[PDB]
Parts: C-alpha cells; sequence; structure tokens
C-alpha cells in the first residue's frame, strides 16, 4: 500500500521516516498498479539487502583466509577475492548462477509460493517469500530459510523488528560492500579505507579470461 | 527514328484493339450516341469507384477536362520547343535560364 | 491441455507454451485433430527417443551381438565405434530394411487404430495385430508393440493413467539427453557436465552417407 | 474520411491526410486502398528481409538452382538487384505463376470482395499455417494488426532508401550502401 | 497574464519591464511561453553538454565514423572547435532528425498550443518510462516552476559560454579558451 511505507520509514528510523526523493514509488512501471510497483520495490531492496550481507560477510571472510578441502588455496591466494573469483573454473561459476536462479525460478513460482500460505510479492504476497522446500520427487532435508530451524513460533511483533533490523541492516550492508568494491577498483575513493587494494578487473563482470564459452565473451573494447 | 519500328507496331495495333473493342458498333458520328445513356467520354473504365461517389463527380470532371486542355497545351510546346533547339525539355529550360 | 500439463509438473508449468501450437490449425482441420497430432507426435518422440537413448548407451559402453550379421562382408557389430558412425556403417541394405520394417510399423499404427487420434481417439495408442486376415501369415505374429505376453492387462486405470505421466515425462528426458549427446558428439563445448565424447561423424540427421 | 485503423501514436489518434486522398472517391476505393497499403507493407517487408539475406549475409540454399545452365545459389553472390537478373529464365515465370495464382484464387476464392462489404487482407490458408495468431484477444490482435500497418510503413520506406541510395548522390545521408540497378529488370 | 513562472525573486509578481505583454494575445502569450520552454530545454541540454565535454568527462567510448578516420578524443575539449570537428554527415543527420521530430510535433499535438492546448508541453519526446505519469497536480506544477527556473538560467548559461569564447574575459569566472 502507499500508506505503510511512511509508516515503516517511521519504525526503522524515527527523525526521518518516509524519505523518498525519487518519485518512483507511484510509478507503475510495469504498467500494474502501485500496490505492485510496492511490493516490486520492496522484494528489490530485501533482495539486494539480503545479497550485499552475504558478499560483504564473503569478502571479510576470505579476504584474510580461506577453506581448505581440495587445492582451494590457488584460487585464494591470488591478488583480491574478486579477482580469485574471477579466475575461478567457469563450469564452477556456471554452476553457481545456474544454482542461484533456480532458486530464483523456486522463489517466483506461483505454484511454489501459494503452496506456502502466501501469493506473488507483486499480487499482495509479503515481499520477500521464499517457500518451503516440499514439492519435489526425491526428499530434500535443507531449507534455505531455517535449515536447522533456529527459529520457531516467534511472536509477530519480533517477526515485524527482525524485518526492520534486516531492512535496515541490509541497507548499511548494501552501502559498505559498494565501498569496498569502489575502494578495491578506484584507490582513494572511499577516504576512510586505504588497506583494501589489488585489481577486481571489471567487477560488474562475471565472466573474464578465463571462461571461453560459445563466443560473445569479448571483453575488449570496454568501459570505466 | 532510333526505337525499332516493331516497337510501334505493336503498340499501335495495342491500342488499335483497344479502341476497336471499347465501342464494339459505336464509331461515327450518327451511331455512337445513340443511346440516351452514354454521356461523352465514359467508356466504362472506372476501376476503383471513384464515379459511385456523386458529390465529387463534377469536381472530377472538371479536373480532368482542364487537365486535359493543359495537357494538349504542354504537349504542344513540348513538341514545338524540341523542333526549334533540337534538344529534349529540360535541356533547352536549363540553356534558357544559363547565365548571359 | 491444463490437466495433463498440471498433472505432469505444477511448478514451472502451468500451461507453458511460448509459441502457441495448442488451439492452432493444422490443415483447416480444427483445435481437437490439433490437439490430438500434437499429443502422439509428443508421445511418438519421447518413446523414439528412449529406445534411441537406450541404443546408444548400449552401443557406446561396447555392447555389441554375436553371430556374423551380413556373413559375406564385415559391415557389422564390429565396424563402428561412435554410434553414428556405427549406423553410417551399414553398407546399403541394413538400413532401406530396417525402414521398411519401421515405414509397416507406423502404418499399421496408424491403420489398425479403431478411431484416429485426430478425430477422437487416445494418442500414443498403439493397435493390436489383427488375427489372420492379413497376407500369408499364418499367426497373430505375438510381437505387437503394447503387451506383447498379457503381463501389462493386470494394471489398472489409475496405474496407467499414472505410466502414461511417467512415459511423457522419460520421453521429454530422453529427447533432452540424445540431443546433448549428440550436440557432444559434434560440437565440443557444447553440453557440458555430461560424459565426454570424441567429435566425429557429419550431418547426422542424414541416413545415407 | 477513413477513420478505421492505422493511426497510432506518431500523428496521434487521428488521420494523416494532407491532401485526402479519401471524399473524393467512394466506400470501396478506401478498403481497395486498405488492400493496397496492406499488400505493399507485406511486399516491402518481404523486400527488406530479402535485400538484407543477398546484400550482407549472404545464407544461400545449398545446392544448385538451374540444373541446365549450371546456375548456383553461390554463383548469384553480387548485388541487391542484379541477382534478381540471374535466376535462368524459367524460374522467374515459375515465382510468378505462384504469385498469380496466390492472388486471383484470393480475389475470386474468398466470398466477400474487398470493394463489397468485406474486409481488406483475409486468408484461403496461406497466412498463418501454425497457428501464431491463436486465441491471443481481440485487443491483442488489434496491437498486432497496428504493428503490421506501421512497421509495412517503415519497411516500405526503408527499400525506397535502399533502391535510391547509390543512384541518387547522397540522398540518404548515411556512408553505407550497395550499387546497383534502381529498377529490375523489367520482369522476366 | 498570470500564467506560471511567477514565484520568488520577483515578489509574485510578473517580471516584465519594458513593455513586451498587453500588446500580446492568448495565443501570442502561448508561443512566448513554448518559444520559452523550447529555449530552457536546448539551452539545459546545452549547458549538460558543454560542461560535461569542456570540464572533464570520460567521453563517449567508439570511433564516430570509422570511414573517415576522425575519432572521439581528436573532437577537443572545446566545442566550436568539437562542432566543426563533427564531419557533414553527422551534422545532416543531427539536423534532419531533429527536423523531423519538430515537424511531427506541430503536426502530432491534437489541439496546437495556439489553437487551445498547453504551450510547451509534446506528448512525443517526452518522459518514455512514466517518471511524470501519475504525480500530483500541486506537484506537477511545482516541477514546471522548477524546468522554468532552472531553463532559465540554463539559458543565463548558455550566452555566458558564448560570450565568453567570442569575446575574452567576459564572464570573469570563465576563462579565456
Ligand atoms: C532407435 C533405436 C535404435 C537404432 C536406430 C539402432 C541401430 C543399430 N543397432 Mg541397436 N539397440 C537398440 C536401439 C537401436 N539400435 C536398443 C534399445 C538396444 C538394446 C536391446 C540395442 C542393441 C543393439 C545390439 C546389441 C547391437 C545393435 C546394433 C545396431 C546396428 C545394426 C544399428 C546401428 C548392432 C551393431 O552393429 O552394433 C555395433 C549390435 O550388435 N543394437
Ligand atoms: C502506396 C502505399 C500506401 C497506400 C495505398 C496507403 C493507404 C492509406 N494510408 Mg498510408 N502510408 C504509407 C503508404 C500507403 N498508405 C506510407 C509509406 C506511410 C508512412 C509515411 C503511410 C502513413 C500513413 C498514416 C500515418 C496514415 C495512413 C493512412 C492511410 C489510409 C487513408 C489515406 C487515404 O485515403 O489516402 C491514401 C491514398 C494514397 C496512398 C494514394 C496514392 C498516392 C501516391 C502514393 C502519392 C505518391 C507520394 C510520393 C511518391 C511518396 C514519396 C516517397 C515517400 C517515401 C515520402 C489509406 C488506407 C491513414 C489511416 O490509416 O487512416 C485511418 C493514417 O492515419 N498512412
Ligand atoms: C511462394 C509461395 C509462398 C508464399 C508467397 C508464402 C507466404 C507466406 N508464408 Mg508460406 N509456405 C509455402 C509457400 C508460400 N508461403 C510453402 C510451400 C510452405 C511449406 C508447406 C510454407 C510454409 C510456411 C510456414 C510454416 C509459415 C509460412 C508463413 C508465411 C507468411 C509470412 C512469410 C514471411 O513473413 O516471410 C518473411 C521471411 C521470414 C519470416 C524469414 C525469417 C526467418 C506468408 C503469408 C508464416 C506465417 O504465416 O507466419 C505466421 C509461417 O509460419 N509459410
Ligand atoms: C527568449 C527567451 C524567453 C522568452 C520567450 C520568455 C518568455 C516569457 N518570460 Mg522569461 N526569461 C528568460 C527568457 C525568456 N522568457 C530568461 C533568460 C530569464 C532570466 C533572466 C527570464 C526571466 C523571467 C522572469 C523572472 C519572468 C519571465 C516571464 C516571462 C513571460 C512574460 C514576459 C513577456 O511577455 O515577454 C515574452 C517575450 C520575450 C521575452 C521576447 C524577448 C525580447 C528580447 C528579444 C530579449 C532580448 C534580451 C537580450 C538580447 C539578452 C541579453 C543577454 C542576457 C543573458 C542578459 C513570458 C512567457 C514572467 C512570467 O512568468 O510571467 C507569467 C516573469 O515573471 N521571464
Ligand atoms: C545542445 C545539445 C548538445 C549538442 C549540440 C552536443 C554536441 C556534441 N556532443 Mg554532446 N552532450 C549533451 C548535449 C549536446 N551535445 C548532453 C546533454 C550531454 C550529457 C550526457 C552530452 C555529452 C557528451 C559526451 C560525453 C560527448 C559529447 C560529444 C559531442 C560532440 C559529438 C557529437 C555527439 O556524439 O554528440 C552526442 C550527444 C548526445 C548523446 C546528447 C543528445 C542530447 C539529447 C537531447 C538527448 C537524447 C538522448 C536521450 C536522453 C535518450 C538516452 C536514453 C538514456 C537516458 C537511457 C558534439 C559537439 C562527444 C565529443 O567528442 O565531444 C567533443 C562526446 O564524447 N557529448
Ligand atoms: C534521417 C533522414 C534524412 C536526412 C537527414 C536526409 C537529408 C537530406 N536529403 Mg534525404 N531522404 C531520406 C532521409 C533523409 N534525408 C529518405 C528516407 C528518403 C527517401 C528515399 C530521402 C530522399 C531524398 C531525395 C530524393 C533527395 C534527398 C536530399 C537530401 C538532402 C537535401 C534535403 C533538403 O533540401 O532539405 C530539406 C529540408 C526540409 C524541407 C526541412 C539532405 C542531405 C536531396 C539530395 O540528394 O541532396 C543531396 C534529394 O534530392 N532526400
Ligand atoms: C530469533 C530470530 O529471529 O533469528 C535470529 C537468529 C539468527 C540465526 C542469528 C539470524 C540470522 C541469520 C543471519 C546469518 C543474519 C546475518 C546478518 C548479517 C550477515 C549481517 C551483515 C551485515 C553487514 C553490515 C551491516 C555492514 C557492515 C559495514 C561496515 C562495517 C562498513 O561498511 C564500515 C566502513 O564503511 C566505513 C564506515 C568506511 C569505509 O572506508 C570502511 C568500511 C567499508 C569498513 C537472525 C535471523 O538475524 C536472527
Ligand atoms: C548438462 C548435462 O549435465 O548433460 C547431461 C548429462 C546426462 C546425464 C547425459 C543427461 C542425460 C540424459 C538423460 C536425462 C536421459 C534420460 C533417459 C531416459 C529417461 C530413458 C528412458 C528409458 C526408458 C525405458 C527404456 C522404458 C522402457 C519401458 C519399460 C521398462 C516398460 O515396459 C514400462 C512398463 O510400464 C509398462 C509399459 C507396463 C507396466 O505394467 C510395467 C512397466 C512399468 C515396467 C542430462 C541430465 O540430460 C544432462
Ligand atoms: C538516414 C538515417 O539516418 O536513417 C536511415 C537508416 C536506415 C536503416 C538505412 C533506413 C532504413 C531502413 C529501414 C528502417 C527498414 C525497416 C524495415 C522493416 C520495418 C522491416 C520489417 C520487417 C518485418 C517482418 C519481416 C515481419 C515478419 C513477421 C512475421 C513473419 C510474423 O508472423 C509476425 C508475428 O507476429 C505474428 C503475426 C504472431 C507472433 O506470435 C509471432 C510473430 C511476432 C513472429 C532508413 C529508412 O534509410 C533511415
Ligand atoms: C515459386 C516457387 C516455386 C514452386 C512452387 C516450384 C514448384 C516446382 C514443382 C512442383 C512441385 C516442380 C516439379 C518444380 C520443378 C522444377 N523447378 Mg520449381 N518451383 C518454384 C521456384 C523455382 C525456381 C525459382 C526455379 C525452379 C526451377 C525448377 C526446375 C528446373 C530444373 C531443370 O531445369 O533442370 C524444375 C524441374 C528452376 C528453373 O526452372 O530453371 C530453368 C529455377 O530456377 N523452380 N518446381
Ligand atoms: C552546447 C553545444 C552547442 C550548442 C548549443 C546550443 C543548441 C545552444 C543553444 C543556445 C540557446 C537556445 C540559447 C538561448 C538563449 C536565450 C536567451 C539568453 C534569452 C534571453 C532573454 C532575456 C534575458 C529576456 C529578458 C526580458 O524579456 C524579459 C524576460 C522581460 C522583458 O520585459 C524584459 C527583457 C527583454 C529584458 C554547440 C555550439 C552546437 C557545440 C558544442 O560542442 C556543444
Amino acid at each position: 500500500a502507499m500508506s505503510a511505507l511512511p509508516e515503516l520509514s517511521k519504525k526503522l528510523n524515527p527523525v526521518l521516516g518516509y524519505w523518498d526523493p525519487l518519485n518512483l514509488a507511484e510509478l507503475n512501471f510495469w504498467g500494474a498498479g502501485d500496490d505492485a510497483t510496492v511490493g516490486f520495490l520492496r522484494h528489490a531492496e530485501i533482495k539486494h539487502g539480503r545479497v550485499a550481507m552475504a558478499a560483504f560477510v564473503g569478502y571479510c571472510v576470505q579476504s584474510n583466509v580461506h577453506f581448505p578441502w581440495a587445492p582451494f588455496n590457488s584460487i585464494p591466494t591470488n591478488i583480491a577475492p574478486a579477482e580469485q573469483w574471477a579466475q575461478l573454473p567457469e563450469a564452477a561459476k556456471w554452476q553457481i548462477i545456474l544454482f542461484v536462479g533456480f532458486l530464483e525460478v523456486y522463489s517466483e513460482h506461483s505454484f511454489i509460493l501459494e503452496k506456502y500460505g502466501q501469493k506473488h510479492y507483486m499480487k499482495g504476497g509479503k515481499p520477500g517469500f521464499f517457500p518451503d522446500f516440499d514439492t519435489m520427487v526425491h526428499p530434500v532435508p535443507l531449507n534455505l530459510w531455517d535449515p536447522l530451524k533456529a527459529y520457531k513460533g516467534a511472536s509477530a511483533e519480533r517477526k515485524a523488528d527482525g524485518l526492520l533490523k534486516e531492512v535496515n541492516n541490509g541497507r548499511l550492508a548494501m552501502i559498505g560492500i559498494m565501498g569496498f568494491c569502489a575502494e578495491a577498483r578506484v584507490p582513494g575513493a572511499v577516504p576512510a579505507l586505504s588497506n583494501i587494494a589489488h585489481y577486481a578487473g571489471d567487477p560488474m563482470a562475471p565472466f573474464a579470461a578465463n571462461f571461453h564459452l560459445p563466443g560473445f565473451a569479448s571483453x575488449x573494447x570496454x568501459x570505466x | 527514328s532510333s526505337t525499332p519500328p516493331e516497337a510501334l507496331a505493336q503498340i499501335v495495333l495495342v491500342l488499335s484493339i483497344i479502341e476497336f473493342n471499347s465501342n464494339k458498333d459505336k464509331w461515327t458520328m450518327d451511331t455512337m450516341f445513340t443511346d440516351p445513356a452514354r454521356e461523352p467520354g465514359n467508356l466504362g473504365f472506372d476501376p476503383l469507384k471513384f464515379g459511385e461517389n456523386k458529390e465529387t463527380r463534377e469536381r472530377l470532371a472538371m479536373a480532368e477536362l482542364k487537365n486535359g486542355r493543359l495537357a494538349m497545351i504542354a504537349f504542344s510546346g513540348m513538341i514545338h520547343q524540341t523542333f526549334v533547339t533540337g534538344k529534349p525539355l529540360f535541356a533547352s529550360l536549363n540553356d534558357i535560364f544559363s547565365s548571359p | 491441455s491444463k490437466e495433463e500439463l498440471a498433472t505432469a509438473l505444477n511448478p514451472v508449468v502451468g500451461y507453458f507454451d511460448p509459441l502457441g501450437l495448442a488451439t492452432a490449425d493444422f490443415w483447416s482441420q480444427g483445435n481437437e485433430a490439433t490437439w490430438g497430432w500434437l499429443r502422439h507426435a509428443e508421445i511418438k518422440h519421447g518413446r523414439v527417443a528412449m529406445f534411441a537413448f537406450v541404443g546408444y548407451i548400449a552401443q557406446y559402453n561396447g555392447l555389441h551381438f554375436g553371430f556374423p550379421l551380413s556373413l559375406p562382408e564385415s559391415p557389422s557389430y564390429a565396424a563402428g565405434l561412435t554410434p553414428p558412425e556405427q549406423w553410417d556403417a551399414l553398407p546399403l541394405l541394413a538400413k532401406a530394411q530396417i525402414f521398411t520394417f519401421i515405414g509397416f510399423l507406423e502404418f499399421w499404427s496408424e491403420l489398425g487404430m479403431e478411431t484416429h487420434y485426430m478425430k477422437g481417439g487416445r494418442p500414443g495408442d498403439y493397435p493390436d495385430f489383427p488375427k489372420a486376415g492379413v497376407i500369408p501369415v499364418t499367426p497373430v505374429k505375438v510381437f505387437n508393440l503394447y503387451d506383447p505376453f498379457g503381463f501389462a492387462g493386470k494394471r489398472s486405470e489409475e496405474q496407467k493413467a499414472k505410466g502414461l505421466l511417467a512415459e511423457i515425462n522419460n520421453g521429454r528426458a530422453a529427447m533432452i539427453g540424445i540431443m546433448a549427446f549428440l550436440a557432444e558428439q559434434k560440437i565440443p563445448g557444447s553440453v557440458p557436465w555430461g560424459p565426454h565424447l570424441k567429435p566425429y561423424a557429419g550431418e547426422v540427421m542424414a541416413p545415407f552417407m | 474520411v477513413s477513420d478505421m485503423e492505422g493511426t497510432g501514436p506518431e500523428t496521434g489518434g487521428k488521420v494523416f491526410d494532407p491532401m485526402g486522398l479519401s471524399k473524393i472517391a467512394s466506400a470501396e476505393t478506401l478498403a481497395w486502398y486498405r488492400a493496397a497499403e496492406l499488400k505493399h507493407s507485406r511486399v516491402a517487408m518481404a523486400a527488406v528481409t530479402g535485400w538484407a539475406w543477398v546484400s550482407s549475409g549472404g545464407p544461400l540454399f545449398p545446392g544448385y538452382l538451374s540444373v541446365e545452365q549450371g546456375v548456383t545459389f553461390e554463383s548469384l553472390g553480387r548485388d541487391g538487384y542484379a541477382a534478381w537478373a540471374a535466376v535462368p529464365e524459367a524460374g522467374k515465370f515459375q515465382i510468378l505463376g505462384v504469385i498469380g495464382i496466390l492472388e486471383i484464387l484470393s480475389e475470386s476464392a474468398v466470398k466477400p470482395h474487398y470493394m463489397a462489404g468485406g474486409t481488406p487482407g483475409k486468408v484461403p490458408l496461406l497466412w498463418d499455417p501454425l497457428g501464431f495468431t491463436a486465441k491471443l484477444s481481440p485487443e491483442t490482435l488489434a496491437r498486432k494488426r497496428l504493428a503490421e500497418l506501421k512497421n509495412g510503413r517503415l519497411a516500405m520506406i526503408g527499400v525506397m532508401s535502399l533502391v535510391s541510395a547509390h543512384f541518387i548522390p547522397n540522398s540518404v545521408p548515411l556512408l553505407p550502401g550497395s550499387v546497383x540497378x534502381x529498377x529490375x529488370x523489367x520482369x522476366x
């Protein structure tokens, strides 16, 4: 709804609620009405926040250490960890991207979302409603959210407080990972940090150099 | 005179066939307008059916008549200009508006 | 049409035609003939790919057959290595004979059916072989294609429907598998995450090379 | 006035009649105009596609073409429009015969003629064999018809540009272009 | 008359020292506002381009007519030496596209701005993405006022740049080249 955003923004920050000067929250930028727009923006923000909390934690984790399983040291000990990701195997990156995309398909599937107990986020459902893994053919034990429970029938107030904390913590994490990527790319960008270094190539470029693929991997004539 | 004469023979033959069949027995002055429904110039050639409007029929008839008279005068001028110049029309026109 | 798609697969398919080939016309025959033809073509393609995928793996692992087929020659079950080149190794007569056999099989498939699938029959329903009213053959030819020995007649109606849905889905899987195998065979780099094959053959969609 | 179809969001909800060219005629002449416009649109769409498939890419049909004169599809490997005057001599006639049969059947076997209360542009079967104009809503069909009209007008302007590009000096202010005869070599 | 544009910095009144109203009808006021808005938008584009090209800016990566050999960097960081560096084909194509767009603008707005309508508004070429599709009518008036103010500042800016190029040491903050 239009009026739920001011009250939630007051809840997460009482000093500056309903900050938005961008004039997009009214735009039906799919021609699907105001409510679908608000759901899409909320889902996109929450998704960006979660991906960036994971990215910031991964950067802080593998920026100094690694995990020895089988030859997982030659990749990690090569420049910054972004260059380590760029130097990873092509099948590895393809498997990662396709597994994430399969999770996207499971999230966006209306039948899978309806079994968990709500609808699509553009159709009145709560933006961010990754459904349970109960639908396939051969049993999968681990879910994505609550894989080993670590949660119970908590209060709805506790759920709302956790959602608000997740939203603003994800915003601060997106700022942090953007600053870290900018400092890795352009030295002297973030003036409060001068320790993270080394190039990332193009950080917004998964496939580079090592991955051959069927054409169209022309990194030549790139931009800045 | 430059083009083959068989081309002219076939063109004149096709025109002869067209106007022999367009009025099967309606040649001469005393036989053409015997029916009091043949208005002059109406050979029935209106495939697109412009003449079923009946509001622009008069303006189209006047446009055809005035354009025909203008084309008569124009073609006479073009022919005699080529006769007095020995050159085509627009080359002669460029030589009129040359410089001095 | 929605019921078969939903019972086959609910999450990634509600109806899922980016190309609107269902509810088309197909030779000005109607929607029902279109639907029956499309379903029969799907079932036939899935069955052919299922048999051919089993044949491809049983030829790639090295399992040939005994006895000297075409005994005067040696274009037999020791000739080729890749299964496309194995099928290309049949000189002239083996391919023509199996083509005539399949031609008869599909001719009777479309002949003996009591009601055609484009006219209101069940797609994928192979009709039974007839009595001794066809040519010089004395008995019923035992082979058929569905239930040669009366074993499959014990299944119930719900079991038959579940088997039909499993047949359709396994058909699609085998179709994808054979095209993946041939793409790996012809184009290296194409189809990663599969078994590694060698680059050979040319125009595998062309019989008489 | 026409007031039927083809006024998109470029002139804006209104008919484009500077000279008019309508209201000087009857109701059937407007339907003839629409039939001519749609045929021109489809022909120029196919002509743009053929010019693209001949001028640069050249994905020639595999095999020979004439069998008697030895004309090969690879031998037609120069010019957009001089390639037309190399397709044997009976090869042109067997294309013009197909086109003539299609149009005599389009004008005869369509029971209401378009100049008598019918619709300009219909189908015996040759349009949509695969059912690509299937169960889609009539608003979607109207949108696709408008897209066809605008794409065809753009295609007519496109073929008009690619014909008279290397023959009228600059004209089109672009740098590339192909050199051939403007019009084709008088049918057969 | 009343119109838009009037706000602060003038006391809420129409700024018009030397006549130039009371000889203008509704059509003339409509033409005045349409010319003002077109000048404002052209001048905003002009300052945004001049500042980005001359000061800094990464410039467009590419070649700009591979056949002739002119490169994007070789136009320069001036404009009157870079507009002249643009080839005649590019000049012709720019002018023809703008002329086609404005003929469509004149013939496509269903009430013309001097025959009714709203001056300075063309449904063509404006917002394709719906950024101003359903703003409130009071917010749209404020943004129209902001467009007018930023536009007038932009026209002053463009003529400052042109005056500094033609007449050196005019516009004193702006350098001599
Ligand atoms: C020969 C092709 C052709 C034909 C038959 C039509 C026919 C029609 N158009 Mg149309 N159109 C065409 C080409 C054509 N168009 C092209 C190329 C464009 C893009 C510029 C348009 C853009 C267009 C718009 C935007 C609209 C129409 C509309 C109409 C309809 C009403 C107009 C009318 O009654 O007069 C049509 C009568 C004729 C065309 C007589 C022929 C006169 C000849 C062509 C003059 C020659 C001009 C000259 C050589 C062209 C120079 C080159 C050019 C590239 C500039 C009518 C069915 C209107 C409509 O649909 O109303 C509902 C409408 O709003 N057309
Ligand atoms: C040529 C561009 C142009 C045009 C057509 C308009 C038009 C208009 N302005 Mg406007 N304005 C402009 C530029 C322009 N403005 C600029 C650049 C500024 C910033 C200084 C302003 C600041 C301004 C204010 C503060 C107000 C207006 C108002 C108005 C409206 C009524 C005034 C009137 O009748 O004069 C219209 C006719 C003309 C302007 C013709 C131009 C006359 C000569 C040719 C101008 C010569 C100037 C000179 C050469 C410039 C030298 C350089 C310069 C940078 C100093 C009208 C719609 C008033 C309004 O909104 O009323 C509702 C109002 O209060 N304008
Ligand atoms: C009055 C307008 C105007 C004019 C005449 C010019 C003229 C020129 N510019 Mg320029 N420019 C402009 C505005 C203008 N610019 C603006 C507003 C910007 C900011 C983005 C730039 C940024 C810019 C760069 C970065 C470069 C030029 C360059 C050039 C020169 C080469 C031609 C060229 O490629 O232009 C290209 C001009 C444009 C792309 C601006 C078009 C202005 C229209 C109104 C906008 C249309 C785009 C529209 C928003 C659609 C985009 C969608 C997008 C929002 C997703 C030429 C002297 C090049 C050069 O070598 O200069 C010496 C060069 O590298 N310009
Ligand atoms: C009971 C219940 O409900 O469940 C509980 C149980 C349980 C399992 C624990 C939960 C969980 C799951 C998890 C794993 C939640 C994880 C949350 C996670 C992982 C949150 C990361 C954030 C990263 C941030 C905020 C950014 C740091 C950013 C920083 C520090 C900066 O940018 C600072 C900096 O920029 C300056 C200022 C200047 C720059 O020059 C220098 C740098 C760049 C350094 C729940 C759901 O949470 C709660
Ligand atoms: C990208 C990448 O990773 O590359 C590749 C890797 C890899 C592994 C190569 C791939 C593959 C290949 C695939 C998926 C191949 C699939 C092949 C498939 C699915 C092949 C079906 C055979 C079925 C038969 C023979 C059934 C016979 C029929 C039988 C046994 C019956 O009579 C059925 C019966 O019902 C009756 C009629 C009556 C009942 O009363 C009794 C029973 C029930 C017995 C992938 C996954 O595609 C991707
Ligand atoms: C001077 C300057 O700067 O600019 C220059 C640049 C440049 C480029 C040189 C110029 C040019 C040439 C131009 C612009 C040429 C344009 C040509 C054009 C516009 C050509 C359309 C073809 C459409 C086809 C073939 C459609 C087939 C459509 C088919 C086969 C369908 O059945 C449609 C289908 O929908 C159904 C019915 C059902 C759907 O389920 C499926 C699909 C969607 C498939 C100009 C004019 O000179 C201007
Ligand atoms: C418009 C579409 C079209 C249709 C629907 C169509 C139908 C048939 C049918 C009916 C089923 C037959 C049986 C048939 C047969 C032949 N065609 Mg086709 N044909 C079409 C197009 C062309 C073109 C463009 C050419 C061509 C030719 C030949 C030759 C010449 C071989 C020879 O001379 O040895 C032979 C035998 C070439 C040609 O005649 O060159 C002198 C040539 O260039 N055809 N053609
Ligand atoms: C940027 C760029 C280029 C460009 C450009 C372009 C297109 C530039 C365009 C510039 C343009 C279009 C500039 C208009 C100015 C109009 C003004 C200032 C009007 C003032 C009018 C005024 C100040 C009127 C004031 C008053 O009337 C008021 C309001 C009331 C009256 O009672 C009293 C008076 C009369 C005093 C190049 C050169 C092509 C190449 C380069 O590379 C890139």
